[PDB]
RNA sequence: GCCCUGAAAAUGGAUGGCGCUCAAGCGUGUUACCUAUACUCUACCGUCAGGGUUGAUAUGAUGCCCUGACGAGUAGGCAGG
RNA sequence: AAAUAUGUAAGAAGUCCUUGUUACUUAAUUGAACGUGGACAUUUGAAUGAAGAGCUUUUAGUGGGCCAUUUUUGGUAAGC
RNA sequence: GGAAUACUGCCAGCUGGGACUGAGGACUGCGACGUAAGUCAAGGAUGCUGGCAUAAUGGUUAUAUGCCGCCCGUCUUGAAA
RNA sequence: GAAAUUGUUGAAAGGGAAGGGCAUUUGAUCAGACA
C-alpha cells in the first residue's frame, strides 16, 4: 500500500534485578500503525533475546520527509530470498522522498525478480548527496545539463464509442 | 499375533530414574495417610507388589481405606460416554501427598486471617483472586538510556 | 410496536438523556480547547531524525 | 383515583428525571477531563525528554466474521461461550489474562478491537436490546433499564454506557444484561478483496487495534 | 445461519392439562388454574400439578399412613390433602378426629373416617375453607413399591427381580446364579 | 471379499451429545471394601453414641 | 526473473468459447463496481417458550389476547388432518 | 528434552474452638472414625457462559461406508 | 519566527435528491414545546385531487421472448448412466 | 357408457425431440363491487 514511515522504540519488561532497560529503535515503512508494530518485534527477535510477550512498545511516531519537494538520488540496500537461496542487492531510485523510493522499490522487486513483500527486508535507505557517485546507468542519464526529450507517438483517450475523423498522435 | 498383557506398552514408563536405582528412601514409608487425603499415583518399578495397573499412572484421587502397608484410592475412570469410580489397592511406595491443595489450605488460611483483621476497620475485605490485569500507564526516561538505533544484518554463509 | 433510533428522531433522543438539550445549547461537539506552549527537548527532537 | 395518583406518578418522573440530568453532566466533564489529562501528559514527557506509556486497553469489541459451517470443537467452543453463534454477532469483552487467551483461539473467525465512545454510545442507542426473563427486549424508555440493573446503581442508558466504557465493578452484569449485537455487512464493504487472512496480511482477522471503530461503523 | 447450543422447538416434558376426558375432573382444574394465578400461594400451584397426574404417579393413601402423619408435632389439627384415592386400613385401631380433603374415598376409608367423628371433603369444599391453603398437609403415595419397578435395572450385579411367568425350582436357578453351575452373576 | 477392520472415527461426536457426564457425589459414601476390624468396631462406636443423645 | 531449446501418438478440438500482444498475458499496489436460499430491518404462515384474561346481559377458558425466539434433512419416530 | 494433547484442586458435604461414643488402636484418653454445642454468609473464596438442572421407562433405524487438510505403515507407484 | 493546508478522528451541526414499507385500530405510556389553556414529528398514515366503473386492473388458458431445467423407481461409498 | 387408442371439424405452434420453473407481451375466455 501507500507506506509510511514510523520510528518504533521498545524495551524489555523491567525487572528486580535489571530496572529500566535498554531502549532500541528503528525505521519501519509500513501502511498503518498496527503493521509497523508487526514488523518492529519481527526484526528484533532476529537480533535480541526478546519477544513480545516479554517486552513492550514504548513509542511509535511518523516520520515525514523534511524536504518533500526536492528531487532526491537514493541508495537502498536490499535482502530478499528468492526460489533458492538468499541474496544482497543494491539499487538506485531518483524520487522526491523515501516513501516514495520505497513504494519503487517494491514495484521493482516484484516485476523483476517475483518477490513479494514477506520475502523482502530493506536494509538501509540513503540519500546520494553528491552527483559521481550514483553507480547505476539508469539513473545517471537523468542527471545531464540541459536535459531536454520529446514525447512521441501520443495517445489520446476518447470518451465516446464512435469518431468521426481519424486521429492523429502528433505531440 | 497382537499382545495386550498386563504390563504391555510399559518399557520407560517403569524404569528408574537416572541414577536413582536401588533402595527407597525410608521417609517414604514415615509418611502418614488418612481416609480423604489426596495422593497421585506414580509406581515404583523395584517394588512389583501392590503396584498400579498402567492407566492409572499420573492419575490423582482420594484415599479411601487405610492398612497395614497400603491405602485404597478411589479413581473416576471415563468408559465410553461417562465416568466410572475405580478402587485401587496400592502400596504406600506407589504414591505421595498431592501438593494441589496444600497451596490451598494456607489460602483459606490467608483469608479468615484478612477477613478477621478488617474486620474492624474496613468493609469490603477483598478475598477473591484476580488475573493478570493489563497495566498502568508509566513513564520512560531517557537519562543515560538513549535508544539505540538498529538495522537488519546483510547475508553472510560463515560456514 | 415499532422501534424508532434516537440520533435521527430528536423527540426519541429527548425521551432518553435529558443531557442532550444541555448539550446542544452549549455546542459541547465542538469546544475549542486551551492553547498550550509545551515544547519537546532536544533529545526527542534528534531521536526523531536520526538515520 | 383520577388526579391523586397521577399526579404523584407525574411528580416522582420529574424527581428521577433530574437525578438522571446531573449524572450525565457529571459524566461528560469525567470523559472531557480524562481526555485531556492523556494528551497533556504526552506532551510533558515530551517537553521533559522522556516518553509517556499509555495504559494498555480494558475493553475490546468482538465481531464474528465466519460462518457456521466447518468450525473445530475448541474455537467452536469459545464462540459460544463470547455469544457469537451467528456471522456478524458482537460483544464487548473485558481484557484479562483469562480473556486474552480465549481471543488467541479464535483469530481466523473474529475482527476485535479497542471501540471508542462514539462507536459504544451509537451501538446502544441504535442496536441496543436488553435479556428480560430470557426475552429480547428494546431498550426504548429508561424505566426498563432502571427495573432490570437498578440494584446496581444503573438508571438510564448513559449509566448502562459508563458501565462499559470504564470497566467499573458492575461490568459482568452490565454487559450480560445486554443481548449480542446484529450487525450488518459493511455499507461500503470490508476494503480487503479476501477477507480470512489476517489484518497485517492484508486480511480481515485478528486484532486492528482502533481501526475496529471504522468497521462497526459501516457494519452499524 | 445459526449455531444453536440447544435442540429447537423443543416441548416443556411436563403435563399442562389432564390426559383423561372426565368433566368433573377438568372444573377441579378450572377452579385451581383461577386460584394457582391470583393468590400466589405455592400450594395451589403444587395441587394444580397433582391434577395432571396419571394413575401410577398418584399411589393410594391410606387412613394409617393419614394417622401417622398427625402424629408430628404440632400436626394434629391440620386438614390432610390427598390428590388421588384414601384407602382403608384394617391394621390400625386408632383413629383420630381430623379433616381429610381427598378426590376419592373407598367405601371403607369413608366408614372410618365419619365413625372417629371426622369428615370427608372435596377438593373444591377445601378451596372455599382454605384459599391459600391454611393448615394444609400433602400426603403422598409410595410409587417405587409399583410391582412394574422391581424389574427396572435388570443386569448382573443389581439385585433386580428377573421378568419370569413361572417361579420354581427349575426356573432360572441354574447357571449363573450359583458357583456350582458355572459362576454366580 | 475384505473389508474395514477398525477406526474411532465419529466416536468422540457419538459420546458428547448427551454423554460426559461428569459423576455424581453423594455425602456418606459406602463402606465397601473397608477394612473389616475397622468396621466391626465403628458399627459398635455408632450404637454407644446413640444411647448417649437419646438418653 | 520472463522467454526459448530439451518437448514424440493415434476421429477434429478446446486458458469454457470468441479473441487478445505498452494485453483482454505475468508480478505487485490503490479504488470504483457486479451479485447467494448468507447478514440487517419490515410484513405474513407455522412451531416452541414465557405471560394476561370466568364478571354477568352474546355464542367457542380445548376460547380470546400480549411478548420473545426459532424453521435444511435420507433411514426412522411422533403429532394434527 | 519440547509444542500439542492429559489427571487433580480453586470451600457450607468449608474452616476453626470446646469435648462425647467404641469390643478398633496406643506404654498411656494416645490415636482413628463418627458425633454434641459454639464462632465465621453469599467480592462465600479465579474468568466466561448457562432455551434451568437432575432423573426414569420404553422402543425405531443402523452395525458394507467414503472424501479433504495434517500425522503415519506396506508398496516403484496407483483415482492402491 | 508566525501561519495555512494535507492526513486521521469527533459533533446530542444544518440541509437537498431517490427507492421500499403503512403492520396496528376507543382511551391508558414515556416525553417535547408552552405563564396558561393547549398543541405536537411523543406506544405503526393521513390529508387533498383526477380518470374509469369495465374486461380497464386482475384470474385462467394457449403462444412468444430472456434465463434456468438430464428419467422416474431401486440397490449402492457413488446413477442421467 | 370412463381411459388407452381413432375419425371429422375448429384454434394454435413447429430450422436435429417433446414436456417443465420464474416473469411479462399478445390472443381467447371469465368471476367479483357498482351502495
Ligand atoms: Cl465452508
Ligand atoms: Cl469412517
Ligand atoms: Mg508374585
Ligand atoms: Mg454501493
Ligand atoms: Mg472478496
Ligand atoms: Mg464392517
Ligand atoms: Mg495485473
Ligand atoms: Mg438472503
Ligand atoms: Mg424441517
Ligand atoms: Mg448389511
Ligand atoms: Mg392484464
Ligand atoms: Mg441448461
Ligand atoms: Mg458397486
Ligand atoms: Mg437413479
Ligand atoms: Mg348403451
Ligand atoms: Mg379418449
Amino acid at each position: 500500500a501507500h507506506f509510511k514511515e514510523y520510528q518504533v522504540i521498545g524495551r524489555r519488561l523491567p525487572t528486580e534485578s535489571v530496572p529500566e532497560p535498554k531502549l532500541f529503535r528503528m525505521r519501519i515503512f509500513a501502511s498503518n500503525e498496527v503493521i509497523a508494530k508487526s514488523r518492529y518485534w519481527y526484526f528484533l527477535q532476529k537480533l535480541h533475546k526478546v519477544k513480545k510477550a516479554s517486552g513492550e512498545i514504548v513509542s511509535i511516531n511518523q516520520i515525514n520527509e523534511a524536504h518533500p519537494t526536492k528531487v532526491k538520488n537514493f541508495g537502498v540496500w536490499v535482502r530478499y530470498d528468492s526460489r533458492s537461496g538468499t541474496h544482497n542487492m543494491y539499487k538506485e531510485i531518483r524520487d522526491v522522498s523515501r516513501v516514495a523510493a520505497v513504494e519503487t522499490l517494491y514495484q521493482d522487486m516484484a516485476a523483476r525478480h517475483r518477490a513479494r513483500f514477506r520475502s523482502i527486508h530493506i536494509l538501509k535507505v540513503a540519500e546520494i548527496e553528491k552527483t559521481a557517485d550514483v553507480k547505476r546507468q539508469y539513473v545517471k542519464q537523468f542527471l545531464t545539463k540541459d536535459l531536454k526529450f520529446p514525447l512521441p507517438h501520443r495517445v489520446q483517450k476518447s470518451t465516446k464509442t464512435f469518431s468521426y475523423k481519424r486521429p492523429s498522435t502528433f505531440y | 499375533g497382537k499382545s495386550h498383557g498386563y504390563r504391555s506398552r510399559t518399557r520407560y514408563m517403569f524404569q528408574r530414574d537416572f541414577r536413582k536405582h536401588g533402595a527407597v528412601h525410608l521417609s517414604t514409608y514415615l509418611k502418614v495417610y488418612k481416609v480423604g487425603d489426596i495422593v497421585d499415583i506414580k509406581a515404583n518399578g523395584s517394588i512389583q507388589k501392590g503396584m498400579p495397573h498402567k492407566f492409572y499412572q499420573g492419575k490423582t484421587g482420594v484415599v479411601y481405606n487405610v492398612t497395614k502397608s497400603s491405602v485404597g484410592v478411589i479413581i473416576n475412570k471415563m468408559v465410553g460416554n461417562r465416568y466410572l469410580e475405580k478402587r485401587l489397592n496400592l502400596r504406600v511406595e506407589h504414591i505421595k501427598h498431592s501438593k494441589c491443595r496444600q497451596e490451598f489450605l494456607e489460602r483459606v488460611k490467608a483469608n479468615a486471617a484478612k477477613r478477621a483483621e478488617a474486620k474492624a476497620q474496613g468493609v469490603a475485605v477483598q478475598l477473591k483472586r484476580q488475573p493478570a490485569q493489563p497495566r498502568e500507564s508509566r513513564i520512560v526516561s531517557t537519562e543515560g538510556n538513549v535508544p539505540q538505533t538498529l538495522a537488519p544484518v546483510p547475508y553472510e554463509t560463515f560456514i | 410496536v415499532l422501534k424508532k433510533n434516537p440520533l435521527k428522531n430528536k423527540q426519541v433522543l429527548l425521551r432518553l438523556n435529558p443531557y442532550a438539550k444541555v448539550f446542544a445549547a452549549e455546542k459541547l461537539g465542538s469546544k475549542k480547547a486551551e492553547k498550550t506552549g509545551t515544547k519537546p527537548a532536544a533529545v526527542f527532537t534528534e531521536t526523531l531524525k536520526h538515520d | 383515583q383520577v388526579a391523586a395518583e397521577r399526579a404523584a406518578r407525574k411528580a416522582a418522573n420529574k424527581e428521577k428525571r433530574a437525578i438522571i440530568l446531573e449524572r450525565n453532566a457529571a459524566y461528560q466533564k469525567e470523559y472531557e477531563t480524562a481526555e485531556r489529562n492523556i494528551i497533556q501528559a504526552k506532551r510533558d514527557a515530551k517537553a521533559a525528554g522522556s516518553y509517556y506509556v499509555e495504559a494498555q486497553h480494558k475493553l475490546v469489541f468482538v465481531v464474528r466474521i465466519k460462518g457456521i459451517n466447518k468450525i473445530p470443537p475448541k474455537p467452536r467452543k469459545v464462540l459460544q461461550l463470547l455469544r457469537l453463534t451467528r456471522i456478524n454477532s458482537g460483544t464487548f469483552v473485558k481484557v484479562t489474562k483469562a480473556t486474552l487467551e480465549l481471543l488467541k483461539l479464535i483469530e481466523p473467525y473474529v475482527a476485535y478491537g479497542y471501540p471508542s465512545y462514539s462507536t459504544i454510545r451509537q451501538l446502544v442507542y441504535k442496536r441496543g436490546f436488553g435479556k428480560i426473563n430470557k426475552q429480547r427486549v428494546p431498550l426504548s424508555d429508561n424505566a426498563i433499564i432502571e427495573a432490570n440493573l437498578g440494584k446496581y446503581g444503573i438508571l438510564s442508558i448513559d449509566d448502562l454506557i459508563h458501565e462499559i466504557i470504564t470497566v467499573g465493578p458492575h461490568f459482568k452484569q452490565a454487559n450480560n444484561f445486554l443481548w449480542p449485537f446484529k450487525l450488518s455487512n459493511p455499507s461500503g464493504g470490508w476494503g480487503v478483496p479476501r477477507k480470512f487472512k489476517h489484518f497485517i496480511q492484508g486480511g480481515s482477522f485478528g486484532n486492528r487495534e482502533e481501526f475496529i471503530n471504522k468497521l462497526v461503523k459501516s457494519m452499524n | 445461519g445459526i449455531d444453536h447450543t440447544s435442540k429447537q422447538h423443543k416441548r416443556s416434558g411436563h403435563r399442562t392439562a389432564p390426559k383423561s376426558d372426565n368433566v368433573y375432573l377438568k372444573l377441579l382444574v378450572k377452579l385451581y388454574t383461577f386460584l394457582a394465578r391470583r393468590t400466589d400461594a405455592p400450594f395451589n400451584k403444587v395441587v394444580l400439578k397433582a391434577l395432571f397426574l396419571s394413575k401410577i404417579n398418584r399411589p393410594p393413601v391410606s387412613v394409617s399412613r393419614i394417622a401417622r402423619a398427625l402424629k408430628q408435632e404440632g400436626a394434629a389439627n391440620k386438614t390432610v390433602v390427598v390428590v388421588g384415592t384414601v384407602t382403608d386400613d384394617a391394621r390400625i385401631f386408632e383413629f383420630p378426629k381430623t379433616t381429610v380433603a381427598a378426590l376419592r374415598f373407598t367405601a371403607g376409608a369413608r366408614a372410618k373416617i365419619v365413625k372417629a367423628g371426622g369428615e370427608c371433603i372435596t377438593l373444591d369444599q377445601l378451596a372455599v375453607r382454605a384459599p391459600k391453603g391454611q393448615n394444609t398437609l400433602i400426603l403422598r403415595g409410595p410409587r417405587n413399591s409399583r410391582e412394574a419397578v422391581r424389574h427396572f435395572g435388570m443386569g448382573p450385579h443389581k439385585g433386580k427381580a428377573p421378568r419370569i411367568l413361572s417361579t420354581g425350582r427349575k426356573f432360572e436357578r441354574a447357571r449363573g446364579r450359583r458357583r456350582s453351575k458355572g459362576f454366580k452373576v | 471379499a475384505k473389508s474395514k477392520n477398525h477406526t474411532a472415527h465419529n466416536q468422540t461426536r457419538k459420546a458428547h451429545r448427551n454423554g460426559i457426564k461428569k459423576p455424581k457425589t453423594y455425602k456418606y459414601p459406602s463402606l465397601k471394601g473397608v477394612d473389616p476390624k475397622f468396621r466391626r468396631n465403628h458399627k459398635h462406636a455408632l450404637h454407644g453414641t446413640a444411647k448417649a443423645l437419646a438418653a
